[PDB]
């Protein structure tokens, strides 16, 4: 049972609790920071968001979250084989055949709505999709020009280790030094608007040079498809994308500003039963990045 | 430019409507924030309260239940009606333009910033005293001199603070003394001021100190010759 | 309450902040001389108005952490008074009250002797039946003064009143002192003095009924 | 911290109790090379 007050909008927390120290029989009232979106309700009682699904596990304050080009290799007696097509759509017979015995250098990068870090495209702009006629098919538009995105909890947050056993200690948010601000994205409006056209140009190839393209965000579902979810420097982002798929186009310095949230109890994939609290990150993270693809879903003017 | 000159009772009785003015000088009265501060004698500057250009009402927590600052754009005129009085009301009551600042430290989109409000030019002062003691005018006795001599006037029992004094009413300024009340246990503050004069003119110039004291609406006059 | 602060003359002041920030902050210095206006020094943490003197500066807060201080270099005896430190920033909310007032005193001024003037009770007042004596002090620093009345050669100490040392234009004390007397205990004695010991001297002024 | 103690490894590590069946007697071992080597 944790004791939380607002932290002097009403987002991030300050919570108290008893802690077990490393006696078996002394307890210890510490206190730490909590995000909203780690703390439920019954000073105010409230309780971290897990403990009536899942147990928790913190991760090792060592690893890192770097996504490191990764090459996939075929074992002796097998081959890869690439496609040298520079307009080369999902599936087809691909004219320009080389073969490899390793992938590429390929980057785990686990995000949303928004291919962070990715390949481009050469020539121009692909789009794919198993049936394109199949709304229930997630397109996966890739661009030939990055999209720069810039990203930043600007936060000065401090860690405060918490012995709570013998070799065991929680990393807890110990305070803000300094301002209190919002985590937020940006985008160049004008390098986002022509990467919009691109987009919007293949889009006709297939429904029409006449028909009007329509962007809206996300109708529903989780935080963590409604929103462009990603990591940065450590912390899980959770990003409105309302300021970036609101355009309706017809048959014929700038910056946006993308207000994200932050969360430290993640369930990583649909994992039911486990749950991870990241641990805080010292400083003002910032992180540099290329917006390379997308996921659009059409609706089905 | 802009100046302020307050003005009031000077003397309250306790459990009462503390009754007060400000009249500006120089500037509208419609768009500048005014503020009202307060000093006791060894307590600090407290903040009264404060209105707007847009003639809002905000006052400080400690009092508030008991403050309602008014406004009249009729004329460069401001009040203050501090009610309830109690014997710890007694202060300087001060009549300040207070300017906004707004500090950005973020973006100003999200709200990341606060207003901060600066008082850059002060009315000069207007004392107030809560005691259920009457009023009582002073009475003028004078001091008669005796290279250089000095002579001065005797301002003795009047209640209360304060009581001005000017000489051959405004001529005579240059060596001017006016010293500092005394308050004698009877409950009456006894001023005296002197003025340090040239011999050879002490049987010539006339010399006449001009007491004021405004609680008591007296104006008196007295002449010093040896 | 009030925070002792002693510099020299003509030396740099540094008036630390009584709060210190949480966040970013927009801190408003004030100077104020008792029974007088408040003056402003410095309202945004840097700016001053118009009317300061440079060797007023405060700390602007480019960098977090600094700490917000009045600096007063070439200090002179006019720049005793008490100073304020209206601090807001964006983790407090609406700072009402002002600073804690650091009464800085400034050290090394030139010590100056009073200057003693004893008036009769005047023939008004005599007529009146009630005296008065009026002992005036001025221009003497450091100020604070001890003053002693007597009757002929006798100690008096019934019924005197005295102001104690306010402060004059010029940077020096002042203080009255009041004997009430009866109109015949004014009269059946040969004179009267008023002893004024400042520092360590004193100086006399006697006055007899003639 | 009668007088008050504790184990000297509670403020900075956990502590396992080597299970008592196994002998901390120095056997001869042999370090062999793979075929090839
Ligand atoms: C992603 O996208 C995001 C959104 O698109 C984007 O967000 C942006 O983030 C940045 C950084 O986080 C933000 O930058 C901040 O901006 C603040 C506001 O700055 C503006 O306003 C001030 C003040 O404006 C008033 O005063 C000027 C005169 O000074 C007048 O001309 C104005 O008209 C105005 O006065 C009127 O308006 C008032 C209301 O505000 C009324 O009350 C008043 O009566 C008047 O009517 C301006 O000075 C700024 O001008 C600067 O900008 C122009 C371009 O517009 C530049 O060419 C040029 O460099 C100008 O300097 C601007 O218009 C800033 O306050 C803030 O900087 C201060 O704060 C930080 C942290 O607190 C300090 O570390 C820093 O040092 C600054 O402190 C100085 O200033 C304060 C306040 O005055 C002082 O108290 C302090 O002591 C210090 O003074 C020192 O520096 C002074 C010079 O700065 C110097 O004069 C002093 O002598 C002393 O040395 C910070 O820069 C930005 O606002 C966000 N964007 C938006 C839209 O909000 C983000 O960056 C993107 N990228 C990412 C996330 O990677
Ligand atoms: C999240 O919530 C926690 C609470 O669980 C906050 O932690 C507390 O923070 C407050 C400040 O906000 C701390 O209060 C401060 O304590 C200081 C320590 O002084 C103590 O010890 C001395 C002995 O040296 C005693 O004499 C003294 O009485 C105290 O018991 C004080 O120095 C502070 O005093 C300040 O305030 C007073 C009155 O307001 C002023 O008069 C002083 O001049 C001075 O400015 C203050 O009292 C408290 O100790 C913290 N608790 C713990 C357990 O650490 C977190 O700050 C909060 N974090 C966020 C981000 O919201
Ligand atoms: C997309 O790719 C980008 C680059 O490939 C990613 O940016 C990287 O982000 C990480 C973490 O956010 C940064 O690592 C941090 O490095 C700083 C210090 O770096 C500085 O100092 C070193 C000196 O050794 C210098 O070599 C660097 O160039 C910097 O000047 C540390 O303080 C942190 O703890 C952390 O280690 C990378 O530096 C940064 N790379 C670049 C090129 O900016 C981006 O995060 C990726 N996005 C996603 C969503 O994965
Ligand atoms: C933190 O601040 C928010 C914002 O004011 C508080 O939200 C209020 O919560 C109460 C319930 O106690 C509601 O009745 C109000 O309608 C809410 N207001 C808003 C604007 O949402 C919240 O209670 C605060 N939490 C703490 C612990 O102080
Ligand atoms: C664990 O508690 C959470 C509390 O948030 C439950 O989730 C909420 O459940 C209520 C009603 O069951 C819904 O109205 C909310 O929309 C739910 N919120 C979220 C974020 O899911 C959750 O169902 C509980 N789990 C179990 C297994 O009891
Ligand atoms: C984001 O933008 C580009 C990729 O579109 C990268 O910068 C270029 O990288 C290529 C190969 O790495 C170089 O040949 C170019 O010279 C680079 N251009 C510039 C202007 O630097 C950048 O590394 C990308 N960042 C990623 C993928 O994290
Ligand atoms: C974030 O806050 C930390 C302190 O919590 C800052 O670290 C300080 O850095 C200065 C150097 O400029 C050192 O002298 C201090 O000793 C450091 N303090 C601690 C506690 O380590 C850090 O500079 C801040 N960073 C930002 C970007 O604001
Ligand atoms: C994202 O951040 C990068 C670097 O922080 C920005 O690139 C800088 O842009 C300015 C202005 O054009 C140049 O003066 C710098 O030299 C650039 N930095 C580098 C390392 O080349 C970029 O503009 C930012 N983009 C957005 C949308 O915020
Ligand atoms: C993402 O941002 C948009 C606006 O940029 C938010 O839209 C708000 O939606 C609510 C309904 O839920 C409306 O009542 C508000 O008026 C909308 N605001 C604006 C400015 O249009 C949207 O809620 C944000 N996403 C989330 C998940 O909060
Ligand atoms: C755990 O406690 C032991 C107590 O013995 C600490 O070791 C002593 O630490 C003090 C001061 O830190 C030194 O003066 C002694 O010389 C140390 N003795 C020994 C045997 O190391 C130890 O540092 C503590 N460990 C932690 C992580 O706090
Ligand atoms: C810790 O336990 C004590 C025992 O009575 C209780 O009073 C206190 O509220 C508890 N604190 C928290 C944060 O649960
Ligand atoms: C890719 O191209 C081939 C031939 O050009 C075509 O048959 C196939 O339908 C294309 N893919 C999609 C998803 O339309
Ligand atoms: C999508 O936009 C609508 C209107 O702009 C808004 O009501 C809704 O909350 C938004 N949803 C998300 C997930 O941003």
């Amino acid at each position: 049972t944790l004791q939380c007050t607002n932290v002097t909008r009403g987002e991030l927390k300050n919570c108290s609790f008893n802690m077990t120290t490393e006696l078996r029989d002394k307890k210890q009232k510490v206190y730490s920071l909590f995000y909203r979106l780690d703390v439920v309700q019954i000073n105010k009682e409230y309780r971290l968001i897990n403990c009536n699904t899942s147990a928790i596990t913190q991760a090792c304050p060592k690893v890192s979250f770097e996504p490191i080009p990764i090459h996939y290799c075929a074992p002796a007696g097998f081959a890869i084989l690439k496609c040298k097509d520079k307009k080369f759509n999902g599936t087809g017979p691909c004219p320009s055949v080389s073969t490899v015995q390793c992938t590429h250098g390929i980057k785990p990068v686990v995000s949303t709505q928004l291919l962070l870090n990715g390949s481009l495209a050469e020539e121009e702009v692909m789009i794919r999709s198993e049936n394109i006629t199949n709304n229930a098919k997630n397109i996966l538009v890739q661009f030939n020009t990055p999209v720069q995105i810039n990203c930043t909890r600007p936060n000065n947050n401090t860690r405060k280790s918490i012995r709570i056993g013998p070799g065991q200690a929680f990393y807890a948010t110990g305070d803000i030094i300094g301002d209190i601000r919002q985590a937020h994205c940006n985008v160049s409006k004008a390098t986002w608007n022509e990467t919009l056209g691109k987009v919007v140009k293949q889009l006709r190839k297939h429904f029409g040079n006449n028909t009007i393209i329509r962007f809206a965000n996300s109708s529903g579902g989780d935080l963590e498809v409604t929103t462009h979810s990603f990591n940065c420097g450590g912390e899980f982002f959770y990003c409105n994308t309302s300021g970036l798929f609101n355009s309706t186009w017809i048959s014929n310095n700038d910056s946006i500003t993308l207000p994200c949230r932050i969360k430290q109890i993640i369930n990583m994939w649909q994992r039911i039963g486990q749950a991870m609290y990241a641990p805080p990150i010292q400083g003002v993270i910032r992180c540099v990045s290329n917006i390379t693809g997308l996921i659009l879903t059409r609706d089905g003017t | 430019q802009v100046q302020l000159q307050e003005s009031g009772p000077g003397l309250v009785k306790p459990s009462e409507t503390l009754s007060l003015t400000c009249t500006v000088s120089g500037g509208s009265i419609s768009n500048y924030y005014w503020s009202w501060i307060r000093q006791s004698p060894g307590k600090g500057l407290e903040w009264i309260g404060y209105i707007s250009d847009s003639e809002s009402t905000n006052y400080n927590p400690s009092l508030k239940s008991r403050v309602i600052i008014s406004v009249d754009t009729s004329k460069n005129q401001l009040s203050l009606k501090l009610n309830s009085v109690t014997a710890a009301d007694s202060a300087i009551y001060y009549c300040a333009r207070a300017q906004q600042g707004k500090r950005i430290y973020g973006m100003v989109s999200f709200g990341e910033f606060f207003y901060y409000y600066y008082m850059d030019v002060w009315g000069k002062g207007t004392t107030v005293t809560v005691s259920s003691a009457s009023t009582k005018g002073p009475s003028v006795f004078p001091l008669a001199p005796s290279g250089t001599a000095a002579l001065g006037c005797l301002v003795k029992d009047y209640f209360p603070e304060p009581v001005t004094v000017s000489w051959n009413s405004g001529a005579l300024t240059s060596g001017v003394h006016t010293f500092p009340a005394v308050l004698q246990s009877s409950g009456l503050y006894s001023l005296s001021s002197v003025v340090t004069v040239p011999s050879s003119s002490l049987g010539t110039q006339t010399y006449i100190c001009n007491v004021n004291h405004k609680p008591s609406n007296t104006k008196v006059d007295k002449k010093v010759e040896p | 309450y009030v925070r002792p602060l002693s510099v020299a003359l003509g030396e740099t002041a540094s008036i630390s902040c009584g709060r210190q920030a949480l966040g970013s902050r927009a801190v408003q210095w004030y100077q104020h001389r008792p029974g007088q206006a408040p003056i402003l020094l410095i309202y945004n943490n840097q700016d001053r108005p118009s009317g300061i003197p440079e060797r007023f500066s405060g700390t602007p807060d480019i960098n977090f952490g600094t700490r917000a201080t009045l600096t007063i270099s070439g200090v002179e005896a006019g720049d005793e008074a008490d100073y304020y430190c209206h601090m807001w920033d964006s983790r407090s909310g609406f700072s009402w009250s002002f600073g804690g007032a650091t009464r800085l005193t400034v050290l090394g001024q030139p010590k100056a002797a009073p200057s003693v003037t004893l008036f009769p009770p005047s023939s008004e007042e005599l007529q009146a039946n009630k005296a008065t004596l009026v002992c005036l002090i001025s221009d003497f620093y450091p100020g604070a003064v001890t003053v002693a009345w007597k009757a002929d050669s006798s100690p008096v100490k019934a019924g005197v009143e005295t102001t104690t040392p306010s402060k004059q234009s010029n940077n020096k004390y002042a203080a009255s002192s009041y004997l009430s007397l009866t109109p015949m205990q004014w009269k059946m004695h040969k004179s009267y003095s008023c002893q004024v010991t400042h520092e360590g001297s004193t100086v006399e002024k006697t006055v007899a009924p003639t």
